[PDB]
RNA sequence: UUGGGCUCUGUGGGUGCUUGGCCGCUGGCCAGACCUACUUCAAAGCCACCGGGGGUACCUACCGGUUG
């Protein structure tokens, strides 16, 4: 994968390899990096009770 | 008696003959035939039913050429016959389907006389017959004609054990040739290797693999049997 | 004297080269016979630029009339046959975990082996270069390479995440949960995965968004292969149907009523004329795939074939139990009749390794089995087609030809919704 | 590191290439050239240096014509090594091997190293025969074409015997024999691979007398540094160490006393058995049987240093008198009492000739 | 090390069996 | 594959073996003489049971996917099933005297079956977590 | 009659020179997906005039 | 004579001679009565399935079986180079020097 | 006690109670052998893990339909 040229990359505008827009920006292994989290499950279960926390303070 | 096992437990008998006094020291199948060869007798059962066949009793002379010490031996292209080797230097060659003496062979060196062990080769029709006063011979037994001759037993220490390997490298000086001869006595614990080409030189010899058989001390060393694993290093 | 085998290469070109059947025939007359005509010589001067080709195919013939093929040890294969190939035929012995699924790139250059107690590496196998070899941990369903040897893609216990060349974590893919089996369409960028619950997530690896998610609707999937000609999607499903698929259709677009037991196994040709599959009824049955015409009574396995695969010439491989077997002549193209084959060829022989998935090189002679105590590797002479074209796939490619094919073959990404069984669709009423 | 361990093994064994950094660093190596001039040139350039190199060695000695036939033939620009059946190979560095042992006495010669330069640019020999081809190059171990050698040569296709040449390959500086010798000492690989080479150009009479006295250098320095090993006092120990010499050394001398017609090999192995006798305490039977091979591998140009080999056996033999066929050859010596007179100005004689009068008494 | 011995695993052979000898 | 289950006759001269494949199979001691060894064909997962009765003729099996059926002499008489919303049958035991089919499942439940011909006797459940054995 | 294919790296370069040789296979089971790959360069055609 | 000497040059300038570079790579004491009365047929046991010539040949002798039995022992199995004097060499080869 | 010492490396056994190597296994093979048959009857349903808030044009799912 070179660098695009203008007009093969005006032809991919979407196109990246590395980042997908489901990828969350990286957001899980930056996380998972930084704080030593030996397993990215671990990092997703984590995430998955932060968002059931959440979700009962915006019921609350 | 002779009891035949299977999976560590007995799955049959062999019936012996009823004129036999004798302890029995060669079990030895091949063909379709179980033998078996007691001291100066040898009984052969058939043995795809278990069935005793005939005996074979070899001829005699002076009361220990009739004696059988070198066992008996199978080749592995000859139909039905078996190698016996005697307490005189004969080894014999017996039609045993059918009971025949067909063929006997003489030793070379006649000062060196009982047969102590023998063994094929990996060769067809070649045989090395081992005497008591020392030398290895090994032999074509069609033309009965020698191939080698060597000195390799002692005269108060003959070879008792030798058994050529099947790998089809090991001799040469550098290990690309086969040829490979190992022997070893009953009076001391070392094997001793032949490289087998030129004229068969010696090549080394395993000093007290086992045990020596010590005078004057209570340890029982000694060895009773080499083989090389068959086409294996 | 000799016209009438100017007109038999005539023939054999416009079979071969002329892709359709011809324009029958003021001014829309001579622009047909000007297009016919450049036809015409088209065709003709690709079947005469067919002598141009270097290499010649490997075979092996019973010179005797007893020596028969399937006799024929690979000791023997390996002294006979010339010294580059007898070193690819290699072995490499991986106990601790567990079987290993192998899979190769689509130049042969790379290959996968998988273990599913975790053992997941990637390497270069002819030059012994370890490209990556990640432990992983927990288990591991498949692995598969993407559009180079580049980007790999593993489905784990949980998700699929994909992979550098460096064996570095790009990213996990999280929409796709307890994958299965995985399928990479490349002349799309279209990673195609069966859940374990039976739902096809075909997704675009290039722009990265998912691009259609349909659940089958028959219970959780058994097999799955993927057809090079069409693009379309085989999975194979345990009511004894191959139900075959797209991600425009959301019905099955056409099943077949394959067996009888779940069908374990599923291969179909490079040029798409003809497919073949084998169940729990023990049977391995073939189809003309392009009229879905079953076409030989059915063969037979000694056991449930856990997999087949089939390479770029007629050769199948079809690994079942614990040894696999080589068939040569199933499906003939050239011939209307299908005939059946009396006798295999090349059986590589049971030595107590269960062999759980072959695959073969694509443009070596050479088969990758994939069994329990890790990967073997065999040499087969009639396997791998001999000619290649370095402008679609290159075995030996350097840097500069996998960054240039890389972005021609972006640039040519054809798009999901140009799926169908007959591909040359396009431009019709 | 398993699976690295039986690729890296695969790697190592890989005898061919698949990348293009690979074939242009494999045909990068050469003797002559350099290698930014030596990666851009065809096989018809390279024939014809070389060849033009072969012309001159064929005007030079007769017995290249068969080579002309097969490797230097004009059709050898074509043949690929890597694509040839194994009898091919076989048969291939069978004719590679049998030039190398007639090559290799003129090798100092810009011709010669021409010739092995083709060998070495199309079929690899430094990638396929890579012990034949140090065992030639290997006596000539001070010319600086053996360290252009130690800079095409393959470090892990190497035999274990020649793997002491690692750090002299990693700094490019020719090895001293002291290094050479003290290997033969310890490794009886190393000094059993140089006499098999040797013996291997003789039987075919293609020997060379620098040839000659490099292996009897390293067979007198290597055995004296052998039996300063094998001395232990022990008893049994030295008795399991003279045996285990005798079956190292044994056949390559068992051949070099008696091969007649290589005289300067038969003077060799006269000279290693003298130093054997000399500094090793070898019993009187295995004395009796250096005597009589001596005195059967017998010829008119080696009689004069093979009577001092009698000196020095008979000498350091602890019995008295000596056994049969060397009385009666050393009755067919011409010159008897005058040489071992001009003998016995400079060594001792008297055991010898007391074994040999004494002899003559009881016959 | 170069020389050391490698592990030992059974190597195979096509051996001759005797039961047709007969 | 594996095999799940092992039943006996009454009188001990055959017995049958319940798979993990799909498959039953029907097995001797010694060879009989008008008795060749044979497979039960097919399910839809996989049988967890495969049971004679004292007339040893009709054999019972019982699958993992709820179904369970009846084979005579060697064709199938009636295959029938039972509805189950949200389990897979994990258990199954028959007494062949009283002519009973227990099958215990993956949500606690068990059910109780005269099994001449399929009739439930009865059904409770036991456990939120499924029935072992 | 134990004949496999071989290639070498020679077919891709000929030692001693620096063309990366191209070899190429023009029967259509290697190159499928004419019509198709043909519209979507005809459709960077028209999106890049 | 149908290839002349020019011919051949001209066939080993243009074509190529890979063939002439590889044609020059390239350069009883007993009898037994018993093996007259030991008739074997071949193709009754799996292991002599495989040493007759064709297909349609079962009647095989003791001598006739004797020699296909040997070539077959000769093809698992060829024959040893061994199987086809000096003092220090008799020396060498005699197990009385060796002692302890 | 007629040498010793550190370090590193390799191979074999051990670190759980001893029932054979392989196959198309009630039998056969370990030198293999034979290779491609046989067929009356597609399928029973349910279930099946994406972090939170939010948007809904297009695709898809489901629900209710509409003509042709």
């Amino acid at each position: 994968v070179r660098k695009l040229k203008y007009h093969e990359q005006k032809l991919l505008k979407k196109h990246d390899f590395i980042n997908y827009k489901s990828d969350n920006n990286h957001r899980d292994h930056d996380v998972i990096r930084r704080y030593m989290i030996q397993k990215p499950e671990d990092y997703h279960k984590y995430n998955r009770l932060c968002g059931s926390l959440r979700q009962f303070a915006h019921r609350l | 008696g002779l009891w035949v096992f299977q999976r560590g437990k007995k799955v049959a008998e062999l019936p012996l003959p009823s004129d036999l006094d004798q302890p029995i020291k060669q079990i030895l199948i091949f063909g379709g035939w179980i033998v078996a060869c007691a001291l100066t007798r040898i009984e052969v059962w058939k043995a795809a039913t278990l069935e005793h066949y005939t005996t074979i009793f070899p001829a005699a002379s002076k009361k220990g050429d009739n004696e059988l010490t070198g066992g008996a031996i199978n080749m592995p292209t000859f139909l039905n016959k078996i190698f016996v080797g005697r307490k005189d230097g004969w080894v014999e060659i017996w039609n045993v389907s059918t009971g025949k003496l067909i063929y006997t062979l003489l030793p070379p060196s006649p000062d060196c006389g009982a047969v102590t062990c023998l063994q094929p080769t990996p060769a067809l029709s070649l045989l090395a017959i081992a005497y008591s006063g020392g030398p290895l011979v090994i032999q074509n037994v069609l033309t009965d004609k020698t191939v080698l001759l060597l000195e390799a037993g002692t005269d108060d220490a003959p070879v008792t054990s030798i058994s050529f390997r099947t790998d089809g490298l090991g001799a040469g000086q550098d290990g690309r040739k086969d040829g490979v001869m190992a022997t070893a006595t009953s009076v001391s614990g070392d094997v001793t290797f032949w490289d087998l080409n030129k004229g068969g030189r010696i090549m080394g010899v395993l000093r007290s693999a086992h045990n020596p058989p010590s005078r004057h001390n209570i340890v029982r060393g000694g060895i009773s049997k080499i083989e090389f694993l068959a086409g294996q290093p | 004297k000799a016209e009438l085998d100017r007109i038999r290469r005539y023939k054999q070109a416009q079979k071969k080269y002329g892709r359709g059947p011809r324009v029958d025939i003021k001014k829309l007359r001579r622009t047909l016979t000007n297009l016919e005509n450049k036809y015409k010589t088209a065709a003709l001067k690709a079947k005469e630029a067919e002598i141009l080709l270097e290499n010649q195919t490997g075979f092996l013939e019973p010179e005797g009339e007893l020596e028969r093929t399937y006799k024929v040890r690979q000791d023997e294969i390996v002294k006979e046959v010339a010294v580059e190939v007898a070193q690819k035929k290699f072995e490499l012995k991986l106990t601790e975990l567990g079987p290993y699924t192998c899979e190769y790139s689509r130049n042969g250059r790379d290959l996968i082996l998988a273990g599913r107690k975790g053992h997941v590496a990637t390497m270069d196998w002819r030059e012994g270069k370890l490209g990556c070899e990640l432990q992983l941990g927990e288990t591991v369903r498949d692995a598969r390479f993407l559009h180079n040897n580049q980007f790999f893609a593993v489905a784990q216990k949980k998700y699929v995440y994909i992979y550098d060349h460096n064996g570095v974590e790009i990213h996990c893919l999280r929409k796709h949960v307890e994958v299965s089996h995985m399928e990479f369409l490349p002349y799309h960028f279209l990673l195609a995965t069966l859940s374990i619950s039976g739902q096809l997530k075909y997704q675009d690896t290039s722009t990265g968004q998912i691009v259609a998610e349909i659940a089958t609707k028959h219970g959780t999937p058994v097999s799955l292969t993927q057809n090079p000609y069409n693009a379309i999607l085989h999975i194979g499903q345990q009511n004894g149907t191959v139900t075959l698929w797209s991600p425009n259709s959301t019905d099955p677009l056409v099943k077949l009523l394959a067996h009888r037991g779940p069908v374990r196994s599923l291969a179909v040709d490079r040029e798409g004329r003809y497919m073949v599959s084998t169940g729990q009824d023990n049977k391995m049955c073939i189809w003309d795939i392009r009229n879905f015409k079953e076409a030989v009574n059915s063969y037979f396995t000694r056991a449930p074939a856990t997999s087949v695969a089939i390479s770029d010439t007629g050769l199948t491989a079809v690994g079942w139990g614990t040894h696999t077997t080589i068939w040569k002549g199933l499906f003939n193209k050239e011939r209307p009749v299908q005939v059946k084959v009396d006798s295999p060829y090349m059986t590589w022989g049971g030595q107590g390794q269960v062999v759980e998935r072959v695959r073969w090189c694509p443009f070596e002679d050479i088969l990758g089995i994939g069994h329990n105590e890790g990967f073997s590797s065999i040499i087969v002479p009639g396997a791998g087609e001999a000619n290649y074209d370095a402008l679609e796939v290159n075995p030996f490619e350097t840097k500069k030809q996998r960054q240039e094919g890389e972005v021609k073959a972006l640039l040519n990404k054809l798009q999901p919704e140009m799926i169908a069984l007959d591909p040359n669709f396009i431009g019709n009423l | 590191s398993s699976l690295a361990q039986q690729l890296a093994q695969i790697a190592a064994n890989s005898r061919s290439s698949f990348n293009v950094k690979a074939l242009k660093a494999s045909h990068s190596k050469s003797l002559i050239w350099e290698p930014r001039v030596a990666v851009s040139q065809t096989f018809a350039e390279i024939y014809s240096q070389c060849y033009e190199g072969f012309k001159e060695l064929c005007h030079l000695d007769s017995r290249f014509v068969p080579f002309d036939a097969t490797l230097f033939s004009a059709q050898s620009q074509e043949v690929d090594r890597t694509q040839m059946t194994a009898e091919e190979n076989a048969a291939l560095d069978k004719r590679v091997d049998s030039f190398l042992h007639l090559v290799g006495s003129r090798l100092r010669l810009m011709p010669a190293i021409k010739a092995v330069e083709w060998l070495i640019r199309r079929f690899r020999i430094h990638e396929f025969n890579t012990g034949t081809l140090l065992a030639t190059f290997l006596p000539y171990h001070t010319i600086p074409a053996f360290v252009t050698l130690l800079s095409i040569l393959p470090v892990q296709r190497i035999p274990i015997e020649y793997r002491f040449l690692d750090p002299y390959i990693k700094s490019l500086t020719p090895p001293p024999r002291a290094a050479i010798v003290q290997q033969a000492t310890n490794r009886p690989d190393l000094l059993s691979a140089i006499s098999r080479y040797t013996l291997d150009s003789c039987r075919a009479k293609q020997e060379y007398p620098g040839l000659i006295s490099f292996w009897g250098g390293i067979m007198a320095e290597a055995v004296n540094g052998m039996i300063d090993k094998m001395r232990s006092g022990r008893r049994a120990i030295q008795l399991e160490n003279d045996h285990l010499l005798l079956q190292q050394i044994g056949p390559v001398l068992s051949e070099a006393m008696v091969m007649k017609d290589v005289p300067g090999i038969q003077i060799a192995s006269y000279m290693v058995v003298a130093i054997l006798a000399a500094k090793g305490s070898l019993n009187d039977n295995i004395l009796t049987a250096f005597m009589e091979q001596l005195v059967h591998g017998w010829t008119v140009d080696t009689l004069r240093p093979g009577l001092v080999c009698l000196t020095m056996l008979a000498q350091h033999r602890s019995a008295k008198q000596l056994s049969g066929r060397v009385a009666k050859a050393v009755i067919k010596v011409p010159d008897l009492v005058s040489s071992l007179r001009d003998i016995s100005k400079e060594h001792q004689v008297d055991k010898l000739a007391n074994g040999l009068v004494l002899a003559f008494v009881d016959r | 090390p170069v020389g050391m011995p490698a592990k030992w695993d059974v190597k195979e052979a096509r051996k001759y069996n005797i039961e047709a000898d007969g | 594959d594996d095999v799940r289950h092992l039943e006996w006759s009454s009188d001990s001269r055959f017995f049958l073996s319940a798979s993990k494949d799909l498959t039953a199979r029907i097995w001797s001691l010694d060879t009989e003489e008008g008795f060749v060894p044979t497979v039960l064909s097919g399910h839809r997962q996989g049988v967890v049971g495969a049971y004679f009765s004292k007339d040893q003729e009709t054999i019972y099996t019982v699958s993992k996917d709820g179904a369970v059926f009846e084979w005579k002499y060697w064709r199938i008489v009636n295959k029938h099933f039972f509805m189950q919303n949200a389990a897979t049958l994990r258990c199954a035991a028959y007494h062949a005297e009283s002519n009973l089919l227990v099958a215990g499942f993956s949500n606690g439940i068990f059910g109780l079956y005269e099994m001449p011909d399929f009739n439930l006797i009865h059904t409770l459940s036991i456990s939120q977590n499924e029935i072992d054995f | 009659k134990i004949k496999a294919l071989t290639r070498s790296i020679t077919a891709q370069q000929a030692p001693g020179s620096d063309v990366q040789r191209a070899p190429r296979n023009l029967a259509p089971e290697l190159h499928p997906f004419e019509r198709a790959r043909e519209y979507q360069r005809a459709l960077n055609a028209v999106k890049l005039e | 004579a149908e290839k002349d000497a020019e011919e051949e040059e001209l066939e080993k300038f243009v074509l190529g001679a890979k063939e002439t570079f590889r044609e020059q790579l390239f350069r009883p004491a007993w009898e037994d009565s018993d093996d007259e009365r030991l008739t074997i047929s071949l193709a009754g046991a799996t292991r002599l399935r495989k040493l007759r010539i064709s297909e349609s040949e079962d009647l095989v002798s003791g001598i006739e079986y004797a020699r296909r039995l040997r070539q077959q022992y000769l093809r698992l199995y060829p024959q040893p180079d061994w199987a086809k004097p000096l003092p220090l060499d008799s020396f060498l080869r005699d197990a009385n020097s060796f002692k302890v």
